[PDB]
């Protein structure tokens, strides 16, 4: 009638809008909206600080490129936004934390193009490390890369060098990077970006854990994962390039447990 | 403090004055103060599937199409 | 006195409704996956199909009920040797997780977070190993829970087994096996199969292998050790035994379903091992 | 949840107070939930033997000529 | 609270009644058995009769009660040897079925179709069998029920033993004999008895032997295994088991009576076997 | 407001099902749905089989190809179906057989390419032979092509061979094959297949005779005819080809005078 369409959506959040109008639908994941912590779930009694539009607004992150050779890329959260504005100051200067999420992954092409990328957001997304001389090895320092993210491969390659290991993640894509089927990944929340459909993958995640609150900087409650279900592929030509954006938006953040500010050791 | 149920009979016995028709109960009493002691009742519920397969923000009508 | 017993698990599923031939607008075969919704068809959606009266139900497969078994998580050692022996008395120690097997906890991988009762069965074995034709008197076994924190024995007879506070069973060889519940006891709201984290957060101002933890791992899951001994005192002929332990999972809920594991596991943690990546056998596109 | 019914007594011992007479009854009570672990109550019914003995599509009337 | 409780099994016969001399048109005595029907008569249509109050009843062989029994269906063997023995320790694996004995695969026989719970009790023996002074210790036992597709057993002592889903028993030596329950199970609405047909059609198309299976054979009846195993480690002195399986069909249905087996039962179908085809003894035709 | 839409059918008969995302409405011809024979137009008194979904649904002939020469191409029903599963068997088995169709062809190709292919169905589409020495010769072998149809040409060639003569027809596209002039086949129902437009045509069909049932093995009672209105074009290639599919359902059939099986001559 007006012509609404599941395609064509608005998001605003504090002082940030996002347009898309190749959506196909959003996800709210589980069916679960984000929320605040409700009194009857509560557990530190220290009122919260709740920063509502200072942190819940969209964040975009580095941009990536997807190549005819991309095995696929992964981040988690809260550690990608960690050094985002202030919501990464609220995180580091208290103990505890919560939030969910709005993910919008954006990567448009064209009517000749092809391709597909599954975006699965996984709830306590473990992955796999590099070494099979000792287990539950990799660093705080690689597992968490903050904006930058990480990469599956298509190989695992051992790390030999027992002088000084490597202690990182060697994520191989067919096994999620965490030894179970890629085939089966749809059983968690997530959208297919398929280049003639849509150019967007929009997921609502709510704040998941055993928990009701938790420690942010020691743990990741969601991990992204964005691989290429069909590789990219363009008119002819042996080298096509499209690139691929990262806009995360905190939702319904609050923070426990106030202290002087968290210096982690990152590199 | 009995708590008497029934159960879903399958094979049914050649009896409708006894076994087979006239529902079939069985008695469960607890015997600990702990309830981890208890067995388990496997009277359990049901859910749709929905939450897992129809995670979209709008609603999913098959006869029509998904996008629009 | 007497208490006598909305979907339930052994309801039976809905019935088939008769549908015939179709031309329209409506099309329930089209769909789009890009969404993330799976398409909810049925047969009268793109065939014809007759009325049925449908009996199956799901009740086997209600989360109690695909957990509902006993499952061996360990096998522990022990001894009771002659006092003349060189070697000391063996008592044996586990620290208590699903984890050492690989059946029960497969199953509990389907998902990422659980809470449940804990049912332990314990079942006892015994053998003679020196080909001597000695005898031995009929044992007594001591199973103590040794919960994180209290003294964990270090000779099969010393003070620890006195056990005033932690719980301990008496198991007497040839009788029914052993068995006791426990309440879900994790110091979360959950038992979390998966913690993508650390126990330690490592700070610029303090040196590496201070900060430093392993990947993955917290005492969300440390729930102390059973501690075993052969309470009878040495004998003549050495006689060694093991205890089995079997876990049942009861009242149990679960949360956020998981692909299966599907290569080999490769310790507590998601690793897997070079060699072990092939699931997969060869089979042809085109070939039935 | 208790079933009681009674049995057909055969031998009946010199008693009318207590024993042989004054109906026996006996008590069944259900411990598990799954029918198939029940015992056999043993309350079975009997019917005409006619579908085998007497399979014929027009009535057999015993008196009277069979072939007519 | 208290449940308290139409021609039953245990009802008494018809009375005779009293009849008296007969001269008339009516001819119960005359019949044609070519129609396929029995005769219905009762003495009273060809005799002079007394009135007698009838009290003998049909109790004794209803379905239930002429099935109401264990009946031997296998005896299965197992070891615990020496650990320097070059054998093997014996577990043992059967194939569920009540065709390796005769009796109770007679009676059921007597029809086409059948519905049962089925009962299973477990006898178990064991001996010495070197002629050593040696000793053991009381034995367990594990009797896992193996379902069709699940992992057979190859070792006494591998994984599968592990039992997380399979439903297994750990009987101890010397105690009452084991026993379970299981439901009706099959994949039809009845048991069949006699499947007269094959598992594959043969196509033109294809070669003989990939159409070919075996006559009278369907899954109608896998059940799947049983395996058995000591679960005590080995021991010096050699000792020897049997686990003898009884069945008992309870709450049972059939359908379609059958003539019974009347030569020697040869394998699993109908097929018999040559020299054993003469049931009948030498009687004269006028001799009483 | 569904976003339901003309162009997008779907359609179910027996165990088939045919989607389409590019139709152009569909039509039933005369305004007549299918029918079975109402008993006051009955005219056998025996009891008539009525095969229902084992005849009832989706049979696809083979598909042939569309090329700048293609003159066009027809086919004759019942004849076309005659060897198609269980309508076919009771066809042949019964003296007497009625039928109604959903006659579906399909056509895609790509929006730079061109044409637009008429699809007629035509009662009693009685077609000119090759003879100018004797009339209405065409043999029946000739005449019942079955699944393969047979095709239209531009020019008339007549058989001279008159020691063996072909006896097979001589269709004039232009002349619709039969002695009229192809611009008014539109009188008859029918619908266009034009590539920038839609991919498919959908013909319902009714049962259509001077008579209420009759002999379905003496008797074709529709003709479906396709050709190129304005003809095939892409790009500036000089030879492109597209297929067209012909999938054929009959609806509320029914058969009298049940015997032993017909044997025709065929070749
Ligand atoms: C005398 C016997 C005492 C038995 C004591 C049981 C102690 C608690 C064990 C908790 C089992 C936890 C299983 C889930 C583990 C997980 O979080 O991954
Ligand atoms: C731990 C013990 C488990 C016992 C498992 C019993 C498995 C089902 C056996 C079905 C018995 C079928 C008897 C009738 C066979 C037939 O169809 O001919
Ligand atoms: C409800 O519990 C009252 C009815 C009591 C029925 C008999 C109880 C049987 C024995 C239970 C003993 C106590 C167990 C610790
Ligand atoms: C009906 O069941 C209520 C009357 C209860 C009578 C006493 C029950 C005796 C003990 C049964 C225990 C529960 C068995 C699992």
């Amino acid at each position: 009638a007006c012509g609404y369409s599941d395609r064509v959506l608005q998001l605003t959040l504090g002082n940030s809008t996002i347009t898309t109008q190749e959506a196909a639908n959003s996800v709210v994941a589980y069916g679960r909206w984000p929320e605040y912590l409700r009194d009857s779930e509560a557990n530190p009694v220290d009122q919260p600080t709740e920063p509502d539009v200072a942190a819940c607004r969209f964040y975009t992150l580095d941009t990536v490129s997807w190549t005819k050779e991309s095995r696929g890329w992964w981040w988690k959260l809260p550690d990608a936004l960690r050094d985002m504005g202030l919501f990464g100051q609220n995180m580091y200067y208290h103990y505890l934390g919560r939030s969910g999420y709005t993910v919008h992954v954006q990567c448009n092409a064209s009517k000749f193009h092809q391709g597909a990328l599954g975006v699965f957001a996984v709830p306590e997304m473990c992955l796999a490390g590099d070494s099979n001389t000792t287990t539950m090895h990799t660093s705080y320092q690689n597992a968490n890369p903050g904006e930058k993210g990480g990469t599956f491969t298509g190989t695992f390659t051992p790390d030999n060098n027992q002088t000084s290991p490597a202690r990182r993640f060697c994520p191989v894509d067919y096994l999620l990077g965490n030894g179970t089927l890629l085939g089966n990944a749809f059983v968690f929340p997530h959208q297919i970006i398929n280049l003639r459909t849509n150019n967007c993958a929009t997921l609502v995640l709510p704040y998941v854990n055993s928990l009701s609150i938790d420690s942010m900087v020691k743990h990741n409650n969601w991990g992204i994962a964005i691989l290429p279900l069909a590789p990219l592929n363009f008119a002819s030509e042996s080298s096509p390039e499209i690139p691929i954006t990262l806009t995360i938006a905190p939702m319904c953040c609050e923070f426990n447990g106030l202290r002087n500010i968290t210096l982690p050791r990152l590199q | 403090g009995a708590q008497v149920s029934s159960q879903k009979v399958g094979a049914h016995e050649n009896s409708n004055r006894a076994y087979g028709g006239s529902t079939i109960n069985y008695t469960t009493i607890n015997y600990y103060r702990d309830s981890a002691s208890n067995a388990a009742s496997k009277q359990d519920f049901s859910q749709d599937p929905s939450k897992f397969t129809e995670p979209i923000k709008d609603v999913l009508i098959k006869t029509a199409p998904m996008l629009n | 006195g007497s208490s006598s017993t909305a979907a339930t698990s052994r309801d039976a599923l809905p019935n088939t409704e008769a549908s015939g031939p179709t031309h329209s607008k409506e099309i329930p075969a089209l769909t789009a996956v890009e969404t993330g919704a799976t398409n909810p068809l049925v047969p009268s959606d793109t065939v014809q199909t007759r009325h049925v009266v449908q009996h199956r139900s799901r009740s086997e497969s209600s989360i109690e009920s695909f957990f509902a078994r006993g499952a061996c998580v360990t096998i522990m050692t022990v001894d009771n040797p002659a006092s003349t022996t060189n070697k000391d008395k063996l008592f044996a120690v586990w620290k208590i997780t699903y984890k050492d097997t690989v059946q029960l906890r497969r199953k509990l991988e389907f998902f990422t977070y659980s809470r449940f009762d804990m049912e332990l069965t314990f079942v006892v074995t015994a053998n003679f190993t020196e080909t001597n034709n000695g005898h031995a008197l009929n044992q007594v076994y001591q199973i103590m829970y040794v919960p994180p924190g209290a003294p964990v024995p270090e000779k099969w007879d010393d003070y620890t087994w006195q056990t005033s506070s932690n719980p301990s069973i008496f198991y007497t060889y040839g009788t029914a096996p052993a068995r006791i519940s426990v309440p879900y006891v994790g110091i979360s709201n959950a038992y979390s199969h998966f913690y993508d984290g650390f126990s330690k957060v490592p700070l610029k101002d303090q040196s590496a292998a201070l900060g430093d933890s392993l990947y993955g791992a917290a005492s969300l899951n440390d729930f102390g050790i059973l501690a075993v001994r052969v309470v009878n005192d040495h004998n003549p002929t050495k006689v060694t035994s093991k205890i089995r332990v079997y876990l049942k999972p009861k009242h149990i809920r679960v949360w956020c379903p998981r692909p299966p594991r599907a290569v080999a596991y490769y310790g507590p943690g998601v690793d897997y091992k070079d060699g072990t990546l092939t699931p997969l056998s060869t089979k042809d596109l085109t070939t039935y």
